[PDB]
């Protein structure tokens, strides 16, 4: 768990060197993008349940997975699916605020593949659900904030696949 | 401007099919009680003047400001105009119980009357007390039977109390 | 009986002099005395209809006033009086609006000007309920402003709506004041929602083909041999 | 079911099944024939139950079928009829099993979260199960209607 | 170990939570009461030896 | 909005006078009317479906070029005949409303005020609805006083159309 | 014909599309 | 306010207030005039905001004003506008507080439970506060609209 | 926690005797009431939410409590109020099933008085709400079981006051 | 836990009205005090250890308490005494910042009386130590904020006695 600042400090410390001009430039880049990160995080905190339910309405609804035999069939499985998608959106917001995806592979992508493979959860359908969540939130917060959200959404989909 | 017959007509048209049988029992008993209704209106109408002066006399006994100088109804044309307004409200509530619907009352006289009395500086609660006392005398004038065939005039006493109440609450 | 309230006038494009000149924003003026051919009666009758009823259909047209005016016994002032006391105006304008909005509309259409203030419509709303619509229209016609601006033989118009070197002058009052208001469309209950958005068909969501999909080459295989 | 619940309740307590629990299982085993008769009654006439209950629901709660209602546009009403069919199927499962752990353990745990994520009024769903209960207990004998109305009662109680 | 809300038909521990709101009970007995009732037993005691 | 009661109110209202004895007579004369009028409205509601079907039959038999010639106005295909059932059902329903209200005002307000431009722009010859109302006034089979009221009634419909 | 896509079959159990007829039939 | 929240943070961490949050309290102290202006303009035009937002909500979601819905009738629609009045009042309280905590204490703890009791659809209330947000930010200047929209955004986030 | 059966066994146990015929008389009284107790309990369990909402709509809604200035003003206090009412109804159903108000004295009225004094809860409004709930459940489930619920609701009110 | 702002909002909320001009008057009173409240809080936070050591050196040191026979004899009791004094000073600083003594009644004086009776802590020595600390912080941070700390220290003493 480290943001862009802590990773820059960790690189300069593992070097043992002081903060040179490249580290200063990286921190200036983060300190310019931080206000946009803050406003996108507020806008995403506004519409958590709406983004999640629009992602299910785009991908998972009216397909086979909500029908009998699907892994999203029962009300318990539906509630756990909404819970999993809320987790993905919340941690993508955290990784957007930090500017570093270390929290994603520390706390989402750690044992997620083995959990989903033990439960029988389809990984492709949940990857499509995360992609639709990314599409909806990029329609919500704009072009560049949607892109800096979608880089961590693509990180979650890549670590899941 | 709506009769209760064309209330049923316009509601069935906005529905868009024929008038049902239950509404036709209701309209038949409306026809059997409209006798009471129409000349209940005219009974209310005849002493309308004495009703108006008695309600105004009571109102200016209850509120001595309105005939005191500086009051709203103090000078002579303002007092005459107040009598005109009370006569108008009684006449329109009389029209409304003749149509059988409060649509003429809410449509013809009450609606802008609230804003008119506020913008003039006219008190509204005084008018409310006046129309309430006027309604009490109105049913009793229309309710007590003197030289009239015994009949079910009680139905009107209900609806005319409703009409006077809508008038007083819409004046406010 | 009781006279009117004295309401102070307010400033407007009418009570001012104005240095008018012949342009098109000036309404074409229609006068009984110089129309003397049969077609120009049709144009005058159409113009008075456009003012009083806003494009009266054949149901709304009164045969007697048009007939009698083409003969010429009727004055156009009396023709406008007959239009205002005719039942299609009473039905469309006096019924559906309250007394205050009716006086607003009738002052705009007879005198050709907006009323000065709300207290003017209030002061004129005594006379219509106490003395009838006929006495209201009669007292409106007898006032000197209608006579000085139009006279016996002139169809009224909106007076000095538009000033010189303006793109817009003013709303034409036929657009501004229609016969309904919000209060009586609420009684008719018109805004029933069109509801043609977000119907939510329940059929399964379409998924874009992934790279290397067999279908991707379906459309070219249909075109190929 | 009853046997699962008795086994688990003796299982946490580190004891065998008490004899009172054993005659409970025995009485449920004997009443299984009437349970299967109620299940055939509920299964064979599911079309009329779902149809009449949907009709009475949309008569009772017309706003969900009305413009702006969640169930709007033929498929929304029709889609709702599928959810009502799901709940009648779970009613049949709970009738056979002798307990509400099929109904609760399938379609009542996260029902609030699911129907809040869909945008659905849950009181109108409770009215749907109420009309289903009215049509179903109008279809049986007295004790059969009471035994089925117990599970219908549990579903409407678990809604609100 | 998870969010409790997709495992509860209704707000299930309102008695213990309301007792903790008065602090007639302590947090430790609230933890013990969370361990004792049936959701934890159907969660972590049933599918494991 | 022509019923006798609202016209009495409009007269008193236009005049500014209070309700009088002259206005009162209308109410108990609306008894001579209404005591059969509500009966006739109910029996028209019963007669209604066969009335529209027979009127469609009479209009198609009088004018075969409607069912033959292809066009938007003409009832060549199914949807044109559906529009015809809608139009004659509207006419019969306005007759029933006009009968219940007591005056022509519902019919004059809901049908008559725009029928000239609609028949002009949409190419609907009014002699079709002449045939339809004449078939209705022949087929309704009203008895006594109620029947007489309809003729005055349905003739006003034809006179507005012609 | 060897369709490369899923067979043309429809109306599987627990589908809303099967209950769309009964949705039309009710008020 | 921000001071109570900084105090309970320094209390749970059992230390004095850091100079960062002392500077936060000082910046809040200097920005008091801007928040007074925002709450002043909101307390000025509350009726117009409520009327336009309620008509926009009824135009968007007609389920609540339909027969069988929640807000059906004169008194029910008036109580709906009263609840919108309470929420705009709490919006002004949180705007002048600098924090969302009085909105939390007064009107955000059990709104799902109590609206589950009354039968009110909570997403309709979220749409109502959405329309109030759109109208109030349409009234304000853009920077002050961003500040008030933060608290409005928090309320609709805690709703849905 | 004692039933009618457990209270009979307890009373025969303190004095030390075996089961006498009068104890069997009380036991058969309990059984012949207990069949309709079961049906009334199922009816109350089916309709508990409507019972509570009708109780608060009868008495507490358009007063000063649900208004500002009362103890039922905020949504926190409203949710606590509905929860208090649900608990009164549930424990009254338990006391109706057991045939003994010892559960109401054991679990409900144990320390409810002093916390109601300390939080400032009005006792009179609660008593009115419970009595409104009493005749709501009496009109729901019937006359004799309405009396059954009546003495247990009255036991709760007497322990409260 | 309420500020001057939260108590104003609370009082306007119980009676049910909006913000009146007198509430704005109290709010501007709070702000114009709050600037110097911030500077005094920073000064107290800077010098808390010297303030506490001067308080105990003023009153408690050469008495029977820090001597044998007193409740401040052992190093355990001395460390508990210094911790009690540090907590009094910290909560007085919180009450000075909030402008309301509700925190002192909420967290300090909640059960402090009965544990001070039960452990045998002398109330009078504690009150003398708090008053010595009061004029120590008054001579440190100034006159008006000295009065600010004075009424909150007096609130602690009145809740203690
Ligand atoms: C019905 C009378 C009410 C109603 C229903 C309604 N349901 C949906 C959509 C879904 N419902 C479910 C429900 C379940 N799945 C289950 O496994 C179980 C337990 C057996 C239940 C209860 C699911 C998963 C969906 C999503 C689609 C799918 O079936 O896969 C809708 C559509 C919602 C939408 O946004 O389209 C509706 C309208 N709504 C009402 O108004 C009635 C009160
Ligand atoms: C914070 C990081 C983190 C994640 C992401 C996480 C996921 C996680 N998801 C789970 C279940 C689940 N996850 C899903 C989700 C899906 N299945 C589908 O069909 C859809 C394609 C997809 C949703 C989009 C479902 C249905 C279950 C329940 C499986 C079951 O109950 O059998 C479980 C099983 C235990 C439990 O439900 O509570 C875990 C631990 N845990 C974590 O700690
Ligand atoms: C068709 C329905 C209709 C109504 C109701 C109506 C009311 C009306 N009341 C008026 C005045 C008035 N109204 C009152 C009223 C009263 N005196 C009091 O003290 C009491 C508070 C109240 C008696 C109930 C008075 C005194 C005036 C005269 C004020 C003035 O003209 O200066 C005026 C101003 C014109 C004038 O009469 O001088 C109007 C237009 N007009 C309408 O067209
Ligand atoms: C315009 C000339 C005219 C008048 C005057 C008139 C009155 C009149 N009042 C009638 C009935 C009636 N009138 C009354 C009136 C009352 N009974 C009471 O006990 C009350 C105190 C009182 C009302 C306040 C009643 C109760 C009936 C019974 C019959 C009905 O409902 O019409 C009837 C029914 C038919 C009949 O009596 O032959 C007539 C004629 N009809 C007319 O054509
Ligand atoms: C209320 C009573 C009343 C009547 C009777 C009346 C008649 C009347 N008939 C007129 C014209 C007319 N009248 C006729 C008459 C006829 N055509 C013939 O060939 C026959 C000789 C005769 C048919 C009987 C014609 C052709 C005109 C049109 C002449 C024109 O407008 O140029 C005009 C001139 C306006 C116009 O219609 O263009 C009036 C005013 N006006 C009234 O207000
Ligand atoms: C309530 C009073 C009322 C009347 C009078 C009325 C007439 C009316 N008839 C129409 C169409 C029609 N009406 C007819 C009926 C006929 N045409 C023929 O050629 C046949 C002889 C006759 C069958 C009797 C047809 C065929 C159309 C179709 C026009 C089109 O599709 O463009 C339309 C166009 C509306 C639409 O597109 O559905 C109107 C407004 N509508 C009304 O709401
Ligand atoms: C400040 C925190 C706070 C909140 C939130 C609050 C809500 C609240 N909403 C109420 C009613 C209501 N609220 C609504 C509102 C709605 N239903 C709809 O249709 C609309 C979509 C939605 C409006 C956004 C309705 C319809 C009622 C009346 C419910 C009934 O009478 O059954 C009542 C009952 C009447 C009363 O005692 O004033 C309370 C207390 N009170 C509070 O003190
Ligand atoms: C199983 C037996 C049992 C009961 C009954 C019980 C009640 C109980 N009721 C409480 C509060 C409450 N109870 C009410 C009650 C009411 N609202 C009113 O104003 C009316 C007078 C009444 C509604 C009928 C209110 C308003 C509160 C919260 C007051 C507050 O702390 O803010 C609390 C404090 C914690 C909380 O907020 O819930 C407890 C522990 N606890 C138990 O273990």
């Amino acid at each position: 768990m480290q943001d862009a600042i802590t990773s820059v400090i960790n690189s300069a410390d593992v070097q043992g060197k002081y903060l040179d001009g490249s580290a200063m430039d990286k921190l200036k880049a983060y300190f310019t993008t931080g206000a946009l990160r803050v406003r996108a995080a507020s806008t995403i905190s506004a519409n958590a349940a709406a983004i999640v339910k629009e992602a299910v309405a785009k991908s998972l609804l009216y397909s086979d997975v909500t029908r009998p035999g699907g892994n999203m069939y029962t009300t318990r499985r539906y509630a756990a699916c909404i819970r999993d998608l809320d987790y993905y959106l919340r941690y993508a917001t955290y990784a957007m605020l930090a500017g570093d995806p270390s929290i994603l592979d520390e706390r989402v992508l750690n044992g997620l593949k083995e959990t989903y493979n033990s439960l029988g959860v389809p990984v492709g359908s949940t990857v499509q659900a995360i992609q639709a969540m990314k599409e909806v939130t990029a329609g919500l917060v704009g072009a560049d904030a949607g892109r800096e959200m979608g880089v961590y959404f693509d990180y979650i989909c890549s670590g899941l696949s | 401007m709506f009769d209760i017959f064309t209330r049923v007509v316009s509601q069935a048209d906005a529905r868009g099919e024929f008038i049902s049988s239950d509404k036709l029992e209701a309209l038949k008993k409306v026809v059997a009680e409209g006798t009471k209704r129409s000349d209940a209106v005219s009974r209310m109408t005849n002493n309308a003047s004495s009703i108006v002066t008695n309600a105004a006399r009571q109102l200016f006994a209850d509120q001595p400001q309105l005939i005191a100088p500086g009051g709203n109804a103090y000078t002579n044309r303002r007092m005459a105009a107040c009598l005109r307004d009370m006569e108008i409200i009684l006449r329109y509530v009389t029209y409304a119980t003749f149509t059988g619907d409060a649509s003429v009352l809410n449509d013809r006289c009450l609606n802008g009357l609230r804003e008119t009395y506020v913008a003039l500086g006219v008190p509204g609660a005084s008018v409310a007390a006046g129309v309430r006392a006027m309604g009490k005398a109105a049913v009793a004038i229309v309710m007590d039977p003197a030289g009239v065939t015994s009949g079910d005039c009680s139905s009107l006493q209900q609806e005319i109390e409703l009409y006077f109440e809508t008038a007083a609450k819409a004046v406010e | 009986t009781i006279p009117l309230l004295q309401y102070a006038p307010s400033s407007q494009n009418t009570r001012v002099a104005g240095y008018t000149v012949g342009g098109d924003e000036q309404p074409f003026v229609f006068t009984t005395d110089n129309v003397i051919s049969d077609s120009d009666f049709d144009v005058l009758i159409n113009a008075a209809y456009r003012q009083i009823f806003f494009h009266a259909f054949k149901c709304d047209r009164q045969q007697l006033l048009e007939s009698q005016l083409r003969n010429g016994q009727i004055t156009v002032r009396d023709f406008i009086r007959g239009l205002l006391l005719s039942e299609t105006f009473i039905d469309s304008f006096y019924n559906k609006n309250s007394n205050y909005r009716f006086v607003e509309q009738c002052i705009q259409r007879v005198l050709g000007r907006d009323p000065f203030s709300e207290q003017e419509k209030i002061a004129w709303s005594i006379v219509i309920c106490t003395k009838g619509l006929a006495a209201f229209v009669d007292q409106l016609l007898n006032t000197d402003e209608y006579m000085e601006n139009f006279g016996y033989d002139t169809v009224p118009y909106q007076r000095r709506r538009s000033l010189a070197s303006r793109e817009q002058g003013e709303i034409p009052f036929n657009i501004k004041s229609p016969r309904y208001d919000a209060y009586y469309r609420s009684q008719l209950g018109f805004p029933q929602v069109v509801w043609q958005n977000a119907v939510r068909r329940f059929r399964t969501p379409d998924r874009v083909p992934q790279a290397g999909d067999p279908a991707l080459f379906l459309n070219m295989a249909r075109s190929a041999q | 079911s009853i046997v699962t619940k008795s086994i688990v309740n003796a299982d946490a307590e580190a004891r065998y099944l008490s004899p009172g629990e054993l005659d409970r299982i025995k009485a449920f085993v004997t009443s299984g024939e009437s349970r299967l008769r109620i299940a055939e009654t509920l299964t064979g006439s599911r079309e009329r139950i779902i149809k009449s209950a949907g009709d009475a629901l949309f008569q009772k709660r017309p706003d969900v079928v009305s413009p702006g209602g969640n169930a709007y546009g033929e498929e929304m009403t029709a889609t709702c009829l599928r959810d009502m069919d799901y709940y009648l199927r779970l009613i049949t499962y709970g009738v056979v099993a002798g307990d509400v752990t099929p109904i609760e353990e399938i379609g009542l745990v996260g029902v609030r979260e699911m129907y809040k994520s869909l945008g659905t009024p849950v009181d109108a769903v409770a009215q749907a199960v109420r009309e289903m209960k009215a049509v179903a207990t109008g279809m049986m004998s007295g004790d059969d209607a009471a035994e089925a109305g117990a599970y219908f009662d549990y579903v409407i109680g678990a809604m609100e | 170990e998870r969010d409790i809300e997709p495992y509860i038909v209704d707000a299930q521990f309102t008695a213990l939570e309301s007792k903790l709101g008065n602090r007639e009970i302590n947090m430790k007995e609230f933890i013990e009461g969370l361990g004792c009732s049936e959701l934890y037993q159907k969660e972590f005691y049933t599918p494991y030896p | 909005m022509k019923t006798p009661l609202t016209e009495a109110v409009a007269l008193a209202d236009s005049q500014g006078r209070f309700l009088s004895n002259t206005e009162l007579q209308y109410l108990y004369g609306r008894l001579r009317q209404g005591a059969f009028a509500l009966e006739a409205a109910q029996t028209l509601t019963a007669k209604a479906d066969t009335l529209v079907n027979g009127a469609a039959q009479a209009v198609y038999s009088k004018f075969p070029y409607t069912t033959s010639t292809p066009g938007n106005n003409f009832a060549a295909d199914q949807r044109g005949k559906d529009k015809c059932a809608r139009d004659i059902g509207y006419y019969l329903r306005m007759v029933t409303y006009c009968l219940v209200a007591g005056g022509t005002g519902p019919m004059d307000e809901y049908l008559i005020a725009g029928v000239d431009e609609i028949n002009r722009t949409f190419d609907l010859s009014p002699s079709w609805y002449v045939e339809a109302l004449k078939h209705i006034k022949a087929n309704h089979g009203l008895t006594g006083d109620a029947a007489t009221e309809t003729n005055n009634y349905i003739d006003y419909a034809i006179n507005a159309l012609s």
